[PDB]
């Protein structure tokens, strides 16, 4: 298996990464390759807790959590809050389809205990943005896919990206 | 295939051209161009057809049924037709050039965008399949250019800035260093970005006033203003003729398109609208 | 609609003479089948209320005031449920073997091609195709549509050259020639189908109904109607300066409301001012008498009230139109301060 | 391209119609609106420019209410009517080259300063002679209907 | 196995027929479908595929000996896929991402639920960024006066492609790709022209839900029209049934037979397939199993890319 | 044979011409000329034939019914037109020379540019396809101006340099001294450059401040200043006339173009700013 960790893009401020690991190898499933980003992966039936920023689940399938896949070990840090799966690739619900998958991997994804204290209550928001917008271009992708910052593919490519295909439901708890 | 062969070619205005459209853009204009899905001029493939059909068969008139067979037989009679024009697609609009010494001076250029050029490829690479008269000669050069879309670009001059139809000031690049230019007059051809060019574009393009005056008063009349769009002469609409396989279209393709220099498309021909001229890209290539 | 298929059918047989109605009779009867079928699909729902709802043991309850809003909530909600299915009446026919086998009965012209869908609606093929103006007679009499020659001139006043017509659209058409026979629907179960007719056929009402050519003529009509002494020697003959030979009627009250100045109101623009063979005739015509000639343009002018079924409801979008939207009432706390607002101030 | 240029002449318009106390300046600014702009594009930018400035009348406190007029809004402009009117379209003129940066800002503000910088200023606008021809049409040409719309006669 | 349609020009696939000058004192008029049906794909690669030995007066028993079995059509502008959306009477070209939860969406209370439905034909739907209506107007000339003749005027609404768009359909057969490939055809419509292109791609052929999407008209057998309409809500969660005509035959030049139909973008039950299978007989199953090859019962999984069938 | 007759003529100014704005983009004068799509003045046929047309149905009366056969017809037309006018091309403008050195000293001098000759030998190879006609001598003179280009020349006088409108030097070229002048002139015709012609061809223009004045004051009225636009005397245009068979096009062509020698273009004619003169190619040559 791949330690193929599925990392966020909500409204929080600790999203920067949360994870001091890295590519590791030289795979990915998610590429911005002179189009836009590609294999983004859809996570319904969750949402995202403000505070504690992690993908907090759900049973609406209304609810739904986007982000990206990549190789990176789940920051060799936490090992408690974090949902991990042992799953094939037909069982990855991908947006931009462009190359299949080993068809068998091992993901990690920011979890969160149910916490049935108070009554649950998720938010559609936006992340269009524009004042953040210009963070995400360096806060996450970047880091993960430094090549196309510098001497390709532009940067502007994946700005009417996120606020086109990144849209989640939040909690506001 | 029943596509058997294309013939390409180039509309080029004589005069100024106005194939109408009645009244289906806003902009101010109450008798408008043909225009495409991006807002160009456009000539449709059933006015490009019915003009050229209502030509030469005045022209050619003992060849009345070689023309039927393959241009539709406009009578009662169905038979199918045996060739197909595609839409006139905006290839390159004239403009006025002031260029900073840069150059040998010139006073007016060829103007295109990435979006026109992409069609023009469009249009090409879907009939290299059946031409085995391969025209790649021209098709990569339309390749080229579009490998360095993302900057305004000058093929053969070298002028590196300009100021296009008195309004805009572009800094242009060449393409690579040098590359034989399409249209063999000596003028060079820019292709702008997007954005940019169709500003110079809507520019290039004659948007008149007209009117119509009480003979006796020598005043205009009440209501007898109104407003028109031309595109302007030396402008560049490149389409193909797709012919099925057949007899007729071997004479039609040989005996006929090869007398076709001058034809008369669109509307107002009694301005002198619509002398216009084919050169059929297997020559000039 | 049985029952208006019953009178048309009786009413066209009592005048089974008089041309375009031997034509009504032979398609009423050829197309039986295709006729049962309403062309219009209404849909129906219902909701309920009990005793227990409503009452403690013989008052009300509390609360109770607030059974019928919520009754009615139920039941535009499913409408809306079941708006969500379109079905277009025409899918109710059935149209495989009439169309797959040459079985579809076409008073008429043959199609050459298959079966010649409507001129009207577009989606039915046609039962009554009609001959192009090559020439009608030699055309119509020939074919089973003319009997003779005198019913072509009355054929050809309701249904025009060219126009193939579906079952449906022909009994548009043919309650488009006597509007009366809608008596049947308007008073219903009060006279037998019959009695119904007989006031029809015991009477000679004549309900000229306007088309988008009068209506495009409405400042033509009135300017000749007010220059007629100049206007009416010229002509004499034109039907122009033709006298009201009759005392036709109709719902337009402009054509009503003058109908009497000498001017014929009933004339087909399209032989004058709107015809080839006549245009430039009546250009002159109207050059010499400072008349203007007419624009070919009319409006059709639609008007709808905004969120009128969503006022029903006691909802405030009517209020504020696009401040908040019919969507938002999915959570009325988000527009908390508007919403209170105005239901505070009312 | 130039969206925002019927926005600039309207902020530079306003400046200059409140820096014209006396109502025959105005009168004066509305003929420069005029004949200015129709010999930029008929005789040149930089043979108009000379014309202007040699008509303005520099080396005053006008040259410095000048300075104050890219900033402040309460400068006023003094002097003969036909000079404060000349004055008031070189304004509009440099107003243009600052907003669009054209011409760095800080360089003219002290090339209206400093006398040994003047020539260099004539001397930058030489070079970009057929830039700027180019890019204040649509700017001056705003400022020419302003003018005839909101300058009027009492 | 995957066939894209690439429209090098505005196309027009009208629907409602008598688009031609019949009548005097009017003008014709036509629209175009957004989404060509199936029978005019069939037909396209059945006019390359054409031997002259084969059919005499059948249509579809000479074009099903010719394509092995065609799959719906949706939309690719970008590798992006979009699929028809339909409602009363209203179209959206959806993204694949926004399937997923119509269903539990179908099912809420009844404000979330128009709302939900409100949003997916008018934000979310993503046609009108990648068609446009061009309402051409077209006019015959009679060469005695050189103007335009009486009334010979038409108007119709075609196809313009703001983005590039291809059409994309699946065919089981693979022997057919080096047949139709870098073609020019004459995509179905005003003597327009589109290109095709083949490349391979991996998609299912059976699965089993209980809703799927209509990526093609569902035939409705014409005798279950009365058992099926009556309980409409059994069948079709949203979308439109009307009285569609097949199409046009060349080989005969006739109007093809016209059958009741569930418009492609409706979002079928589970309870659609067995009741089809339960009523429609042997005698037109031979007849309604070729239907199904050329394309028309083509369901669609609101999971992914699972290509179904009805009779198969 | 696609036209009856083809009929190129001369329009010489005998006034300054004003025909008005015409175009929608906005400009300095307040009342421009029409221009070119090179920039350059020009008619539009739309003006041409109003403004003949109406002159026509003046200097003959009872030809009334041929001129409304080949110049359409005015309130109800049932048919198209017959006869067509192309856009008048600017072919040679005055210029006031201060000439250097030479034998003959003069004073002014008609300007030309090579890109207004290239629109004219585009007019006439046209028409030349288009018709029976075949105006040889026109063309083989402008196909040998035409080899020259991108070098100031003059075409049959020797000067060698000039100052032209007070600010353009040039040196001139001798073509032959053999050739034959265009038009029937002593005045010679220097063929420029296109880059220096355009702003020599700019200095020959005409701008004009008008005002109205007050009558009760004689001052300027409120806002009553305006500037104008106007094409210099002695300017001469180009265009065509052309017909189809109608056996009025052969009256046309024989009675009513054989005498018309004077005309009233334009605008402005209240001020005399309208009479221009045609010369007929069948005639000048
Ligand atoms: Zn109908």
């Amino acid at each position: 298996s791949t330690q193929r960790e599925y990392v966020f893009i909500p409204i929080t401020n600790s999203i920067t990464i949360d994870v001091k690991i890295t590519i590791g190898g030289s795979d990915h499933i998610t590429n911005i390759d002179e189009r836009g980003i590609h294999n983004v992966l859809v996570i319904t039936g969750y949402a995202v807790d403000e505070k504690n920023g992690r993908l907090v689940p759900t049973l609406d399938p209304c609810d739904y959590v986007k982000g990206i896949l990549v190789a990176g070990t789940p920051q060799q840090a936490q090992s408690n809050d974090f949902l991990t799966l042992k799953l094939p690739a037909n069982k990855l619900y991908l947006i931009r389809k462009k190359g299949n998958i080993s068809d068998d991997l091992k993901i990690y994804i920011p979890y969160s205990s149910p916490d049935a204290r108070n009554s649950m209550k998720t938010k559609p928001v936006s992340i269009s943005d524009d004042t953040i917008v210009n963070n995400i271009i360096k806060e996450v992708f970047d880091k993960i896919y430094n090549i196309t910052q510098k001497e390709k593919v532009k940067i502007e490519k994946v700005k009417e990206d996120i606020k086109e295909l990144f849209s989640y439901y939040a909690l506001e708890q | 295939p029943y596509y058997a062969f294309a013939e390409p070619f180039f509309i080029h205005a004589i005069t100024h051209l106005h194939v109408g459209s009645g009244s289906s853009v806003e902009e101010e204009i109450d008798l408008p161009f043909q225009r495409d899905e991006l807002g160009y001029p456009t000539i449709y493939a059933s006015s490009l057809k019915g003009a050229i059909k209502s030509f030469l068969l005045k022209e050619f008139p003992d060849k009345r049924d070689v023309i039927y067979k393959v241009l539709g037989e406009d009578e009662n009679p169905e038979e199918a037709s045996l060739g197909t024009f595609l839409d006139a697609i905006l290839f390159a609009i004239p403009s006025r050039i002031i260029e900073i010494d840069s150059a040998k001076p010139y006073v007016w250029v060829y103007v295109t965008t990435y979006e026109l050029l992409k069609k023009v490829k469009l249009y090409l690479d879907s009939i290299s399949q059946l031409s085995n008269a391969s025209f790649s000669n021209l098709k990569n050069k339309i390749d080229t250019i579009l490998a360095k879309e993302g900057k305004n670009i000058t093929l053969d001059s070298d002028l590196k800035s300009a100021i296009l139809n008195e309004d805009f000031y572009v800094e242009l690049e060449a393409l690579n260093n040098k590359i034989p230019s399409i249209i063999n007059a000596g003028v060079p051809l820019l292709v702008l970005e997007d954005s940019i060019g169709r500003e110079v574009i809507n520019r290039s393009l004659i948007r008149v006033r007209r009117i119509r005056i009480d003979r006796d008063k020598k005043v205009v009349e009440t209501g007898g203003l109104w407003s028109e769009e031309y595109v302007p002469m030396k402008t560049i609409f490149f389409s193909v003729l797709l012919g099925k396989e057949s007899k007729e279209s071997a004479i039609f393709a040989s005996c006929i398109l090869r007398n076709l220099r001058y034809v008369i498309l669109g509307g107002k021909e009694t301005i002198g609208k619509g002398i216009v001229e084919l050169r059929w890209v297997k020559d000039v290539i | 609609w049985r029952k208006l298929i019953e009178g048309l059918r009786c009413y066209s047989e009592r005048k089974r003479e008089d041309g375009f109605w031997n034509l009504v009779c032979r398609v009423l009867k050829l197309t039986e089948d295709l006729l049962q079928t309403t062309p219009l699909n209404i849909r129906v729902k219902q909701v309920s209320v009990t005793e227990d709802e409503i009452f403690n043991n013989n008052k009300l309850r509390s609360d109770s005031w607030k059974i019928y809003d919520n009754k009615y909530r139920q039941l535009v909600s499913e409408f809306k449920k079941s708006k969500l299915v379109k079905v277009t009446p025409e899918s109710r026919l059935k149209l495989f073997e009439l169309t797959k086998f040459d079985k579809l009965p076409q008073i008429g012209e043959k199609s050459k091609r298959g079966y010649e869908f409507c001129t009207s609606c577009g989606v039915l093929p046609a039962v009554v195709i009609m001959p192009k103006e090559d020439e009608l007679e030699k055309k119509l009499i020939d074919l089973g549509i003319a009997r003779d020659e005198k019913d072509v001139r009355s054929i050809k006043n309701m249904i025009s050259p060219g126009e193939r017509l579906c079952p449906w659209c022909l009994v548009k058409r043919a309650l488009g020639a006597e509007p009366r026979l809608m008596r049947i629907l308007l008073l219903g179960d009060l006279y037998s189908v019959e009695k119904i007719v007989n006031e029809i056929v015991s009477r000679d009402v004549k309900i000229e109904i306007p088309s988008t050519s009068d209506i495009a003529s409405i400042k033509t009509f009135e300017e000749m109607i007010e220059k007629k002494n100049e206007i009416c020697e010229d002509l004499k003959e034109e039907e122009v300066c033709e006298k009201p030979s009759e005392s036709v009627l109709s719902m337009w009250q402009w054509f009503n409301k003058n109908y009497y100045n000498g001017i014929n109101l009933t004339i087909d623009p399209e032989e004058y001012w709107f015809s080839e063979k006549r245009r430039r005739y009546y250009f002159s015509v109207f050059r010499r008498h400072r008349i203007t000639f007419p624009s070919p343009y009319y409006a059709l002018v639609r008007a709808d009230s905004d969120y009128l079924g969503d006022l029903l409801e006691g909802k405030l979008t009517p209020y504020l139109a696009g401040i908040i939207d019919s969507g938002d009432y999915a959570n009325i706390s988000e527009k908390k301060e508007e919403v209170n607002k105005l239901l505070e101030e009312y | 391209l130039y969206e925002e240029d019927y926005k600039l002449a309207l902020e530079a318009f306003k400046k200059v119609f409140n820096a014209l106390t006396h109502y025959g300046a105005k009168q004066a600014f509305r003929s420069r609106a005029r004949d200015l702009v129709e010999e930029i594009y008929n005789s040149g930018f930089i043979p108009t420019f000379f014309y202007i400035i040699s008509k303005a009348e520099l080396n005053s406190d006008s040259l410095d209410s000048l300075i104050s007029l890219f900033s402040s809004d309460n400068a006023i402009l003094r002097g003969s009517d036909e000079n404060v009117s000349y004055s008031a379209y070189l304004f509009i003129i440099l107003y243009y080259l600052i907003k669009r940066g054209i011409i760095e800002q800080k360089f003219l503000i002290q090339a209206l300063r400093c006398e040994k910088t003047r020539l260099d200023l004539i001397d930058k606008l030489y070079n970009l002679a057929p830039i700027i021809s180019a890019k204040i049409r649509t700017y001056l040409l705003a400022i020419k209907r302003l003018s005839e719309a909101l300058i009027e006669a009492r | 196995k995957r066939v894209l349609i690439k429209p090098l020009e505005p196309l027009m696939f009208r629907s409602q027929g008598e688009f031609e000058p019949l009548i005097t004192g009017s003008h014709t008029a036509a629209q175009s479908l957004i989404i060509p049906r199936p029978s005019t794909i069939a037909g396209m690669l059945g006019y390359i595929l054409f031997n002259k030995s084969s059919g005499t007066g059948d249509w579809l028993s000479d074009l099903t000996n010719l394509l092995a079995t065609i799959y719906g059509t949706f939309i690719e502008t970008n590798g992006e896929y979009l699929f028809p959306l339909r409602m009363g009477n209203h179209l959206a070209l959806v993204d694949q991402q926004h399937l997923i939860n119509l269903p539990t969406l179908l099912e809420k209370e009844y404000e979330r639920r128009e709302k939900g439905i409100y949003e997916l034909f008018y934000d979310k739907n993503k046609l009108f960024q990648i068609i446009n209506h061009q309402d051409r107007i077209g006019i015959s000339i009679d060469k005695s006066t050189r103007t335009v003749k009486e009334h010979y005027l038409y108007s119709a609404r075609y196809l313009a492609f703001k983005k590039e768009v291809n059409y994309v359909i699946f065919i089981d057969n693979d022997a057919i790709s080096d047949k139709i490939n870098g073609k020019i055809v004459n995509f179905g419509g005003e003597n327009r022209i589109a290109k095709l292109e083949v490349d391979d791609y991996k998609v299912d052929t059976s699965i089993e839900e209980e809703y799927y999407l209509a990526l093609s008209p569902i035939l409705i057998p014409d005798e279950a029209l009365d058992n099926f309409l009556d309980n409409i809500s059994d069948y079709v969660a949203m979308g439109k049934v009307d009285k569609i005509s097949l199409g046009f035959d060349i080989a005969n030049t006739k109007r093809k037979e016209m059958l009741t139909a569930i418009l492609e973008g409706s979002i079928v039950k589970r309870s659609i397939i067995d009741f089809i299978k339960n009523e429609i007989k042997n005698d037109l199953r031979y007849r309604f199993s070729k239907y199904e090859k050329i394309g028309y019962n083509t369901l669609m999984s609101l999971c992914k890319l699972a290509l179904r069938k009805i009779l198969s």
